[PDB]
RNA sequence: GCGAAGAACCUUACCUGGUCUUGACAUCCACGGAAGUUUUCAGAGAUGAGAAUGUGCCUUCGGGAACCGUGAGACAGGUG
RNA sequence: CGGUCCGGCCGGGAACUCAAAGGAGACUGCCAGUGAUAAACUGGAGGAAGGUGGGGAUGACGUCAAGUCAUCAUGGCCCUUACGACCAGGGCUACACACGUGCUACAAUGGCGCAUACAAAGAGAAGCGACCUCGCGAGAGCAAGCGGACCUCAUAAAGUGCGUCGUAGUCCGGAUUGGAGUCUGCAACUCGACUCCAUGAAGUCGGAAUCGCUAGUAAUCGUGGAUCAGAAUGCCACGGUG
RNA sequence: ACUAUGGUUUUUAUU
């Protein structure tokens, strides 16, 4: 048995594996300490995992490719629950209250013609 | 542009080979100062300048429609006017409405 | 080895001009290299939309190019002579090479 | 017109365990440099018990007390409606306008170091004297020299 | 002390002490104090007396200012027994600058109209 | 931030001084030279001359194209 | 799944990325309220998303005797020793003040030294341009690779990290007077782009008034191309943080 | 209803 879940945030993509085991976390066939732990609160990896109490009960692997290194973070946000609403039917609800299964398309959309960033049309003056 | 600017438009290109490809190897040494005396070739230093109106220095390749020499598609060889005119048609192949 | 280029502006007239030298030959039971299309070309025109006046109003427009190379180990005169003679197919170019 | 739009909110962050303390990576952050003001969050309330050393249930006792706001005024146009109309504010309001709502002399001449900033002016919140006084003390007196309609 | 003229305040980073006086040079003066070892970076205390004029044969070399402000009047004053296309100019609102006159050239025209 | 994405001349209007008038873009007839190479004098240059010199492609031997020159009418020309 | 320079290296296959794209899903349908137990409009449910979701695509009749015969097209009218055609030099860039269209600064979460990362999106065989030398440099010579998702332009900037200014209309700010160069071009005086070094004013957010904006938006920092001796802040193409 | 007040624009192709 093994749950799965994908992500996707301004150009990173990530996908997730996690299994019932002892408390791992393994990223891109390599060990997560060599390039994780130095990030200001790593929210991104933690909460959902909060939520559902688990601490040592997962065991997970991740992939991730794309971006900037923040974003290939933040994609991982949303395998961490695409592969965690499997793991109790009661808990599907929390984390959507939680607003984790929630996602947005505020990252920025194709250019209309010829609004430099689409948002803002030129400014005048007088009568 | 006028039809007889339209003969002056092949009247620019005529010296080709009359002074503008038997001094071609002066050409590339003509204004190089890393030259001995002040003065060595008057008699042909005046030869590729000499020739007026019709030089490589007034040379375009202008609209193959209008005879304009600014303003126009080099994709094409004409002016935003004559694309638009046969996107009307469907006329230039390949050539379909999108902006991706 | 004999080697073919099929270059078109539509999707279909350039498998239209595959098929004359993939199904002739899958129908003779040749050796293929199977369904390659490759990726495609495309490049992008704006163009102003008034003929009079109007300098700020524009719409876009696009040309994309297909290039099939089909793979050959198995030539034949129904098949590398026979391209270079099509007739009921317009609007495609066909380049050959020894 | 007809918008409706659901209200924003934040959640308490577990490295500074408070709402109160979670929003210093925006109450004085500028050009969108967001990790920029996160390199002197908290650290400031240290260097404000630097100069007033008291522990976090005293930390904001005075130093938002004395300048939250507390009335909203302007007009309403009734007829003859030359006068000012004051209610008071709504409890979403408490901790909010103090930390925001003047930047008179900060975009004039300066507000002196940067790391050491929000300890002045939560230093100056408890001190109350010449800047940020007028804009918070002239509607203690407006809404009793302006009341006459509601 | 001493690092430029007669200019009596002991203050100021050896660069800035030294810049934006005299003609001497803007950065000029940033491949010179090496004469008399001072450092771009870190203060001194190491200066041994009158060490400091080691910089006069450093600057004395180039034109230092009576003598830029000359090189400066002389631009227009190598040929003055016949006319020249430098001199009408010199005392007028209009400038050496091949600009559209009409516009952006009150800085030459100064006040009233 | 004009019609008009770039200035010595140019796309170009305007002005003065040169030059032409059925002109010249171009079509029918007429009609002599190959295009060119070397080279000097006048004029602001367009043009206008002075002294050498090539004879290609085409070649029913009649006669044509390239590049130039010049004449007649039907005309037109137009940076209105 | 298999083999193995133990490596997508290679048989071969798309986990999931990327590029190709195409489909599902949204109907007040479904549970309730309010109502004219009609449509609406708000909560609940299933949903990633719900009530044109937000953005595209676009512009029904019709006026200003709007501008326009310089985008064309056209009837009438006009010039014809010329308003046509051909040439040389001027001129249109002339300048005593008036206003839009912008642009840069009006410093100190500003400025800079040193070390570091990720976006997209375009150009390309008289062209795209690396290397190398000569020189303070523009540049002058020498010149590989590239024929396009394959190879030059080419280590995105802020943010990340380690350090440094001296409180001063500032090492700020840029109009300018000088010195010395590079190169094109019939020629750069009138009427030039770029390079190195002396000099440095005004400027501290602005008056009637007119202005964009309901969130990846205010703010801030980054990437090319058309034109092509020289030339824009406009145009079209694109992102990071918020 | 919801502040008591603010004047002038030549006759004119003419549809």
């Amino acid at each position: 048995n093994q749950y799965y879940g994908t992500g996707r945030r301004k150009s990173s993509a990530a996908r997730v594996f996690i299994k019932p085991g002892n408390g791992k976390i393994v990223i891109n066939q390599r060990s997560l300490e060599q390039y994780f732990g130095r990030e200001t609160a790593r929210m991104v990896v933690r909460q959902p995992l909060e939520l559902v109490d688990m601490v040592e009960k997962l065991d997970l692997y991740i992939t991730v490719k794309g971006g900037g290194i923040s974003g290939q973070a933040g994609a991982i946000r949303h395998g961490i629950t695409r592969a965690l609403m499997e793991y109790d039917e009661s808990l599907r609800s929390e984390l959507r209250k939680a607003g984790f299964v929630t996602r947005d398309a505020r990252q920025v959309e194709r250019k209309k013609v010829g609004l430099r960033k689409a948002r803002r049309r030129p400014q005048f003056s007088k009568r | 542009a006028k039809q007889s600017m339209k003969a002056r438009e092949v009247k620019r290109v005529a010296l080709a080979d009359k002074y503008f490809a038997k001094r071609a190897e002066l050409k590339a040494i003509i204004s190089d100062v890393n030259a001995s005396d002040e003065d060595r070739w008057n008699a042909v230093l005046k030869l590729q300048t000499l020739p007026r109106d019709s030089s490589p220095s007034r040379q375009r390749n202008r609209c193959r429609q209008t005879g304009r020499p600014h303003g126009f598609l080099r994709k094409f060889g004409l002016s935003r006017i004559k694309v638009r005119e046969a996107a009307m048609r469907g006329e230039i192949p390949g050539l379909k409405k999108a902006s991706w | 080895r004999i080697r073919i280029r099929l270059k078109a502006f539509d999707h279909r007239l350039i498998d239209q001009a595959t098929a004359e030298i993939v199904e002739t030959a899958k129908r003779t039971g040749a050796q293929v290299r199977g369904p390659i299309p490759l990726p495609t070309r495309k490049e992008r025109f704006t163009v102003l939309i008034s003929p009079h006046v109007n300098k700020d109003a524009r719409d876009q427009y696009e040309i994309r190019t297909h290039l099939r190379l089909v793979d050959i180990v198995e030539p034949t005169e129904k098949t590398v002579d026979a391209l270079m003679r099509l007739d009921l197919a317009a609007g495609v170019d066909v380049q050959i090479s020894l | 017109r007809r918008r409706v739009i659901g209200q924003r909110k934040i959640l308490p962050d577990p490295k500074f365990g408070s709402e109160l303390l979670a929003k210093f990576v925006n109450i004085l952050m500028v050009d969108g440099k967001k990790s920029t003001a996160e390199s002197i969050v908290y650290s400031a309330l240290e260097t404000l018990a630097q100069r007033s050393g008291k522990s976090e249930l005293e930390a904001f006792e005075v130093a938002l007390e004395n300048v939250r706001p507390t009335v909203e005024v302007k007009s309403r146009r009734v007829g003859g409606s030359t006068y000012q109309v004051p209610v008071e504010v709504r409890p979403v309001r408490r901790n909010a306008l103090a930390m925001r709502w003047i930047v008179e002399a900060a975009r004039k001449r300066g507000d002196k170091s940067m790391a050491l900033r929000l300890a002045n002016e939560l230093s100056d919140a408890a001190e109350n004297k010449g800047t940020a006084v007028k804009k918070r003390e002239d509607v203690h007196r407006m809404a009793e020299a302006n009341k006459a309609f509601a | 002390a001493r690092i430029a003229g007669i200019n009596i305040p002991d203050h100021k980073h050896a660069v800035i002490a030294l810049t934006s006086i005299y003609g001497v040079g803007k950065t000029r003066s940033k491949a010179i104090l090496a004469a008399a070892g001072i450092a771009e970076d870190v203060k001194i205390s190491e200066l041994s007396e009158g060490q400091i004029d080691t910089l006069r044969d450093e600057v004395a070399k180039f034109v230092v200012e009576g003598d830029l402000r000359r090189e400066i009047s002389m631009s227009i004053k190598r040929l003055m027994d016949l006319g020249c296309y430098r001199g009408l100019r010199h005392r007028r609102g209009l400038p050496v600058r091949g600009q559209r006159t009409k516009t952006n050239a009150r800085t030459r025209k100064g006040p009233r109209k």
